[PDB]
RNA sequence: UAUUGGAGGUAGAGCACUGUUUGGACGAGGGGCCGGUUACCGAAUUCAGACAAACUCCGAAUGCCAAUUAAUUUAACUUGGGAGUCAGAACAUGGGUGAUAAGGUCCGUGUUCGAAAGGGAAACAGCCCAGACCACCAGCUAAGGUCCCAAAAUAUAUGUUAAGUGGAAAAGGAUGUGGCGUUGCCCAGACAACUAGGAUGUUGGCUUAGAAGCAGCCAUCAUUUAAAGAGUGCGUAAUAGCUCACUAGUCGAGUGACACUGCGCCGAAAAUGUACCGGGGCUAAACAUAUUACCGAAGCUGUGGAUUGUCCUUUGGA
RNA sequence: CUGGGGCGGUCGCCUCCUAAAAGGUAACGGAGGCGCUCAAAGGUUCCCUCAGAAUGGUUGGAAAUCAUUCAUAGAGUGUAAA
RNA sequence: UUGGCACCUCGAUGUCGGCUCAUCGCAUCCUGGGGCUGUAGUCGGUCCCAAGGGUUGGGCUGUUCGCCCAUUAAAGCGGUA
RNA sequence: UCUGGUGACUAUAGCAAGGAGGUCACACCUGUUCCCAUGCCGAACACAGAAGUUAAGCUCCUUAGCGUCGAUGGUAGUCGAACUUACGUUCCGCUAGAGUAGAACGUUGCCAGGC
């Protein structure tokens, strides 16, 4: 959960961080979730960070699945130069989140140790975040 | 399984929507085979007992004005962030 | 100002104003130009020609009615009662 | 503007195409080997997920073009004489660029300033309200306001805050406080310290530096018992173990948790002098929801007066 | 021209996106092409339908050609893109 | 600090070091008060309150800086065109 | 409404399946001598003929597997407004896409023989 392996258009216009989810607001895969309640990016690496935690913490106990993925590249400047002369070169890979996309899912664990896990991956995560489980009823 | 309704009427805006949405009750419509298209609202909590005493499936009383109709959810409305029931579909068997 | 870095993607063409050129409902005389495309995104009906360039101009004097096909292909007419 | 008719593919959605992608089925190719088996790995084929300025089976709002046509308004075009303009600006909103930087830069769409006085924003071209023909020591209001500076409510009702919050930040942190549910427990008497017992064959087994709630596998058996665990637990040189598993009884009413919220708290350090209310000051003179007044402009009325235009002739009034 | 000059790059045409669903619309913004070619790759008349996939095989580098049912054109259209 | 922007100043706003004179902030170098510690006291480390005062003389470079030699309780970091 | 031409409609018209039927119309069929016939077959195309047979194409009838269509309610978005500087809030019109109920195994014009 890093970089596309290809895309066709490498530098590309920065996201809209304005409205809704889209999409995959429920938990479909695992039995509890992580979701966002504030509107960010996703660095590629912010996820990186979130799934070690959590596999790492649970001593590679039950299953993880990560719902987002870093699609949209984005570019930094080269440093001290004036603005003008082209675009930059691409620094990072992202993937915009809205409020109400889920994020993680966990299953094959007990509620509490899902919790916990959850909770030690929203700290090294940029949005507040919401534990919740597969929805029923 | 004996929920009972009230009958919505014309042109209910965002507003009159939203609120009643704020309060403990819940739009929904009622259409199938033995009825026709027949818009509703129910309360929440009620309907929240009845389903988790039926579960997913239930052959349901339902109360409009004097006439109670067997009736099942075909399906449903949720709001994940605010957790709050939004609009209920329902289908009569008869 | 920066200096040596450069970009290779800075040219374009001229737009060139298709589109319609008609409405519904107006008289338009014979030869009037109706819809400037490429390849068929409407094709002629009756009294309508078709351009080298697939331009669509009247056949005749009249009014102008866009109208459908098939499933998913439009045509254009011109009537002549006015 | 109302009503018809139409072109187009944005917002939003969607994955049917080009791709980009996360899990799960399912048989199989080079190949682990002897063409091989099985793992797989390159895909075929499915089921559930998602992402897109240069993807679209779809697809608004609004804009635009035109009408057999209505209703209200008053421009519009052609020809000729005279020009000035080719440095724009800020706000709001859709985008590119930059760093979802700039009082940045480049476009689109309003507005304003430019070329605009007046009231509000302390002061403050671009913000809010509003366009100054000229009097008047007349009246009504808009934005903003009504304890004093300083014209008007120390108005009325119902609630919220306790921080000077109001009157600059954030991730996070918290028995701050108010509301609405949901809830598991409780006169059989949950919850406190209820000073009431606390240990047994027994560390049994691996017993580990010997280590008997600590360097680590726990095999963690029934209860001496109202309440009991090869010890809830503070310990690590073995260990000395009372107390919130647990309630009769000190005695007698309540007491874990959960949501979703309204307002505060902490995070919070900068340079001449308070100095992040304009000052005083304010526990309402803050905030929320209603209601009723009043102040407030060069806006709009009232009276008088110029000067032009279009009407009636009321050759005068409009 | 130039986010001051200089250095580097660029200058005319076509296509796409940015471009806000008419048209138009800028940046030293994001992508590519052109300075030709065709006496048939023109006109007209009459005919014919494709890529791939397996049920596969004399070859079988796999798939050359051949066979058969599906193939919405996934192919072709002299060239860039639409 | 290195920059980005080009908004005042080109009918002129002297730009770097040093000297003289300072003045202010505190994210405190010393001194004063404390919580601590893997603090026995001296030792040190860490954090908090603290800006009243104090916070050297030389060798080398135009140097700021930095290194070095001796001291000191300390030889603080910045704003001020 | 049969049957065959012909053409009008957004596949409510289609695919697949099962089942009939050949009412003299329809295809199947016998052959290449005859015009013609094919870069390469009487394959087709053309042609002379009608002895065989509905098996298939065709026709009619069923069925929603499959295809398409598809509301109401809503939600997203947004025109205008009022707050506002919030990855905003409120009000008022308009109102998707997706999905769900459902429609649907066509309607139909002229002509010629039918009945
Ligand atoms: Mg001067």
């Amino acid at each position: 959960m890093l970089l596309p392996k290809r895309v066709k258009y490498r530098r590309q216009h920065r996201p809209k961080t304005t409205g809704r989810s889209k999409g995959g607001n429920y938990v479909t895969f695992g039995e509890f979730g992580l979701q966002a309640t504030t509107t960010s990016w996703i660095t590629s690496r912010q996820i990186e960070s979130a799934r070690i935690a959590m596999t790492r913490y649970m001593k590679r106990g039950g299953k993880v699945w990560i719902k987002i993925f870093p699609h949209t590249p984005y570019t930094k400047k080269p440093l001290e130069v004036r603005m003008g002369a082209g675009k930059g070169a691409v620094e990072g890979w992202i993937a915009v989140v809205k409020p109400g996309r889920i994020l993680f899912e966990v299953a094959g664990v007990s509620e509490e140790v899902a919790r916990e896990a959850l909770r030690l991956a929203s700290h090294k995560l940029p949005v507040k975040t919401k534990f919740v489980k597969r929805e029923e009823l | 399984a004996s929920l009972k309704s009230i009958i919505r009427q014309g042109k209910q805006t965002r507003s009159d929507l939203k609120q009643l949405r704020k309060s403990g009750k819940v739009p929904a419509v009622v259409y199938g085979y033995g009825t026709k298209n027949v818009s509703v609202k129910v309360d929440e909590v009620e309907f929240i007992k009845v389903i988790r005493e039926v579960g997913r499936n239930g052959v349901i009383e339902l109360g409009v004005g004097s006439k109670t109709i067997k009736v099942m959810v075909a399906d449903y409305q949720f709001d994940p962030l605010k957790n709050q029931i939004t609009h209920i579909d329902f289908l009569a068997i008869n | 100002k920066k200096g040596v870095s450069s970009t290779k993607n800075g040219r374009d063409s001229e737009s060139k104003r298709l589109g319609a050129k008609r409405a519904d409902g107006q008289f338009v005389t014979g030869g009037s130009i109706l819809y400037r495309q490429r390849g068929t995104k409407i094709y002629p009906g009756e009294n309508v020609g078709r351009g080298g360039d697939d331009t669509l101009f009247a056949k005749i004097d009249g009014v102008v009615k866009f109208e459908r096909k098939g499933r998913d292909k439009k045509q254009v007419s011109v009537y002549a009662v006015a």
